[PDB]
């Protein structure tokens, strides 16, 4: 696969630290973390233009990110809250093109 | 050079309110430095840079950039050590024939087999002009880049005192000041300009391009930080 996410499903409790991993095989410079919610579609949380780069999207609050290499972009919830329950989608992109992963479902109890 | 006024220091709060992420700067000083001992450049892209065949994580070479050609020629074809802060986004390093890689500024000292006791330097930190601590850094180089010192210092403060965090800092402004034995001094603003969003690494790290070198045994280091 172009883009793989792990885990695919995750149940956490409030206050729990949760990390979602996205790894790509396209050598793309750009990566993105979105979440998908009914009544909003996809909203961009953080993105990255290369290793060591992360920048805020529209809804960055409560999330960190890390792009330790070209291939990997992680989304870090230091202290999970119920408003973070959602389905997360990561994408990689290089000019013209975007590939999306299959989605990660997170429920926070 | 001389010392900064408070109102001229870059503000963490301005960086955040321009939608910047201080984590870009955190990661430069938390991640490991590029290091190479007794290496010789293998090629160049432009005449003011030197490309060195040193390993960093999964990269197999680094381009270091100097402020002008004569500085590059000072080191070209010589045995040097390399110590510096790499960046990747905006790094331009054309292959020997296809574009990205690992880049840095400066970083260079001549390799010396007579260069073997670690020296300790005490970094003096003062916060809000009212509390101090010191910690020490070491290097085994008699002549050391300012970059090496600056990195060793910011790395300790980032890891131990929240100098940079993903979305801000324990501080609002600050600068690191170096004083040479002959008594002259210069400083760097520790924080990014508010206009630098997205963060563009080469514009922050080019302060190291002058490859300023100092004597470990006598250099004085002071950090001054203000909280919000």
């Amino acid at each position: 696969a172009a883009v793989t996410q792990s885990p695919r499903n995750k149940v956490a409790v409030t206050g729990e630290k949760v990390t979602l991993s996205c790894q790509q095989t396209n050598n793309h410079n750009n990566m993105y973390w979105y979440r998908q919610d009914t009544g909003h579609g996809l909203r961009l949380i953080h993105y990255s233009y290369g290793a060591g780069s992360t920048e805020k999207g529209d809804i960055p609050d409560g999330y960190k990110a890390s792009r330790p290499s070209q291939e990997q972009f992680s989304l870090i919830l230091e202290s999970a809250t119920p408003s973070q329950t959602s389905v997360y989608f990561c994408a990689s992109g290089g000019g013209g093109t975007l590939y999306f992963g299959a989605g990660t479902r997170l429920s926070v109890l | 050079q001389p010392d900064p006024k408070l109102d001229e220091l870059n503000k963490v709060s301005d960086y955040k309110s321009n939608k910047g992420t201080m984590g870009n700067v955190m990661n430069l000083y938390m991640s490991p430095p590029v290091e190479g001992r007794g290496v010789i450049n293998s090629r160049q892209f432009l005449s003011h840079d030197l490309i060195f065949p040193i390993e960093y994580k999964s990269y197999n070479e680094v381009k270091t950039e100097l402020e002008n050609t004569e500085l590059a020629n000072n080191y070209k074809g010589k045995k040097v050590d390399i110590f510096g802060v790499p960046y990747f986004y905006t790094c331009i390093i054309p292959k020997s024939e296809n574009f990205g890689g690992c880049c840095m500024y400066g970083g260079l000292t001549f390799n010396s087999s007579e260069n073997e006791r670690d020296k300790l330097i005490t970094v003096q930190v003062t916060i809000d002009n009212r509390q101090s601590l010191g910690f020490t850094i070491t290097t085994n180089k008699n002549m050391v880049t300012i970059q090496e010192l600056d990195y060793k210092a910011r790395h300790w403060l980032t890891k131990e005192k929240k100098l940079y965090e993903f979305d801000g800092s324990a501080f609002e402004s600050g600068y690191i000041k170096f004083t040479e034995k002959n008594n002259t001094s210069f400083w760097f603003d520790l924080f990014p300009k508010k206009e630098l969003v997205p963060f563009v690494p080469y514009k922050f790290l080019n302060i190291y391009g002058d490859n300023k070198v100092v004597d470990s045994k006598s250099i004085k280091m002071e950090v001054f930080l203000n909280t919000h």
